[PDB]
RNA sequence: AAUCCGGUUAAUAUUCCGGAACCAGAAGGUGGAAUCAACACGGCAACGUAAAUGAAGUUGGAGACGUCGGCGGGAGCCCUGGGAAGAGUUCUCUUUUCUUUUUAACAAACCACACCCUGAAAUCGGUUUAUCCGGAGCUAGGGUAUGGUGUUUGGAAGAGUUCAGCGGCUGAAUCCGGUGCGCUCUCGACGGCCCUUGAAAAUCCAACGGAAGUGUUUUCACAUCUGGUCGUACUCAUAACCGCAGCAGGUCUCCAAGGUGAACAGCCUCUAGUUGAUAGAACAAUGUAGAUAAGGGAAGUCGGCAAAAUGGAUCCGUAACUUCGGGAUAAGGAUUGGCUCUAAGGGUAUCAACUUAGAACU
């Protein structure tokens, strides 16, 4: 219920203490959806390029619990 | 072997009614053993319980009759049980005609064929039911244009 | 443009039908524009190998129609019980037993 | 109905408990004059009127 | 004040589970803004902005309201053109018949009747299905406001659904469009009616006023915490209620598919539900409920009681009388099918809807 179009701020909310988990979604149309469970909202970020998605994934801090497609 | 509760659970699981639930008559013992919804779901997966398809309500004759009546058939004096106003009210006929006439009048005024004086004259003439259809207004406008010119 | 294929490997191996009858039935029962024999250059049935029935069309065409025509002669020869037409991939229909 | 009051819940809960048959070990006691419940009640025949 | 979806149970669910939200109240904290010109700027304006102090006292607004009648918009259902998956039929015919093809609360961006500005209008013009509006400033040109049951995404495909495989697991598909005097609910702009003018309060907001005042304020963006009691099964009725009963009685309301048709009529079907009511065997009288009857046609009877006849729609025609509104569907005639066709009535060359007229043929 919160769509994020800014990569950094998605990262910063991920670093924020309210963040509990992150999820990866790989759609058939080949876009990557980074969803970040927070305390109050779920912030999702849509990226159209695979390598930007991959560099984003490794940019997530290690302490965050990342989960693959459900 | 009473299976009224097994049929009830199947209808709930299959999202249908009992009239669609079909349970194998040759597997009554196995269906009787199945007593929970998890067991009923296992029966459905195994194929011992199947939801029958919906009964046939083909609209071929209905579509064919509608297409034929669209050509002008089945609309004689013996095929009309409602009065003319009930079948097609004169109110909606007038409303359609007025909206058509006003739309064309605005198109002609904006285009430049008629000025505000002629538009207002034809507007009140149309409201007075002087113009029966779009052509009737068209010939009147052309005749008025020729007379002025 | 679009290409459709009917696999009949099981039929030809079991002598259930021959690719000749497949081709003949398709050519004389294809109702393009509502009339048979109007194949023209837009739609052409190109039969390659004695296990395949391939149609190449330059206009819109229905795989459902191909299943319909295939279902026609299956009952005409009265072995519809032993054979069923099932689609595997896009534009592919193959015959399967029980 | 579905919309109840707690006092009605209490009254129904007692009346449901009183509408039960006798324990069998009761009948085996010496000098026992109880053989069946004289106060049984069916939901159709006799109403609580509460 | 504020909750939705999917799922789960032998029986509970807007309550449980999974996911996703929301409201009210409380406290300090991070970030941002204003401030020594203490209490922000912009726009001619209608008003806008992420913030932008406001005591007492006063005042305004929301809550907060009839009824009917069309007209416009939206959503759901209905209808429909292709696509794809299965399934029905196939002696013959049918590029076809049927099922499936779904997207919640909530968050975000976007989306023109009242009003403002320029302007001055009689050859008066704008405009509605419905004649209202204008020198108290029309038309026109440019703005402002309201902004959802609309749109684009997030939710969200991972779910639900259909289908094809494996021994719980793996593959696919869930797509692209049109339409309307259509129904259901709602919404907007209006209209008519009344010696009938169609609740209150709790609650919430705003304004006028200006107490008061490194430190001050902050209806701004963030996170943190919390939410008691009681009801919740099931029936709601040709068997769970009331009639002594498992009584042909009674008993408030919501949802509401297709065809015929004017129609929530009758008649038939789809989804759903039921197939319950002692049964069987025989066709006697008398019955009960329905049917038909030659010729006559009320001779029957207290009495046309009962039954019959009439019946929709279209065209024609319609009396005495009358309170001039009616009587009137007066009365009295004509007509109606199937099929093949032209002829108009619209929308943007192509596209879409059923309503009338006329021709033949049968």
């Amino acid at each position: 219920p919160r769509q994020i179009s800014d990569i950094k701020q998605f990262l910063e909310i991920a670093r924020r203490k309210d963040a509990t988990s992150a999820r990866i979604k790989k759609n058939t149309n080949k876009d990557v959806k980074f969803k970040l469970r927070c305390s109050k909202y779920l912030y999702t970020l849509v990226v159209a390029d695979a390598k930007k998605a991959e560099k984003l994934r490794q940019s997530l801090p290690p302490d965050l619990t990342v989960t693959e497609v459900g | 072997a009473n299976l009224r509760t097994q049929k009830r659970l199947a209808a709930s699981v299959l999202k249908c009614g009992k009239r669609k639930v079909w349970m194998d008559p040759n597997e009554i013992s196995e269906i009787s053993n199945a007593n929970s919804r998890q067991n009923v779901r296992k029966l459905i997966k195994d194929g011992l319980v199947i939801r029958k398809p919906n009964l046939m309500h083909s609209r071929f004759r209905i579509r064919k009759t509608h297409a034929a009546k669209r050509l002008g058939r089945h609309t004689g004096y013996g095929k009309r049980k409602g009065t003319a106003e009930a079948r097609m009210p004169s109110a909606v006929v007038w409303m359609r005609r007025q909206r058509v006439l006003r739309r064309l009048l605005r198109k002609y005024r904006e285009s430049g064929k008629i000025d505000k004086h002629l538009y207002h004259t034809l507007y009140l003439e149309a409201k007075g039911n002087t113009f029966k259809h779009k052509r009737a207004l068209i010939e009147h406008i052309q005749r008025a244009k020729a007379e002025a010119n | 443009s679009n290409k459709y294929i009917i696999d009949a490997t099981a039929a030809v191996n079991d002598k259930i039908f021959d690719v000749a009858a497949f081709e003949k039935y398709l050519i004389d029962r294809i109702k393009v524009d509502g009339k048979t024999g109007n194949l023209g250059s837009s739609v052409v049935v190109s039969r390659e190998g004695s296990s395949k029935i391939a149609v190449i069309a330059h206009i819109d065409f229905s795989g459902r129609y191909l299943k319909y025509l295939t279902k026609k002669f299956l009952k005409k020869h009265s072995l519809r019980d032993w054979l069923r037409v099932v689609s595997t991939k896009k534009g592919v229909y193959e015959l399967r037993y029980y | 109905p579905s919309h109840k009051s707690f006092r009605t819940k209490q009254k129904l809960a007692k009346a449901a408990r009183q509408n039960r048959p006798i324990p069998q070990w009761i009948r085996l006691r010496t000098g026992n004059t109880v053989h069946y419940n004289m106060k049984r009640r069916h939901w159709r025949r006799t109403k609580l009127n509460i």
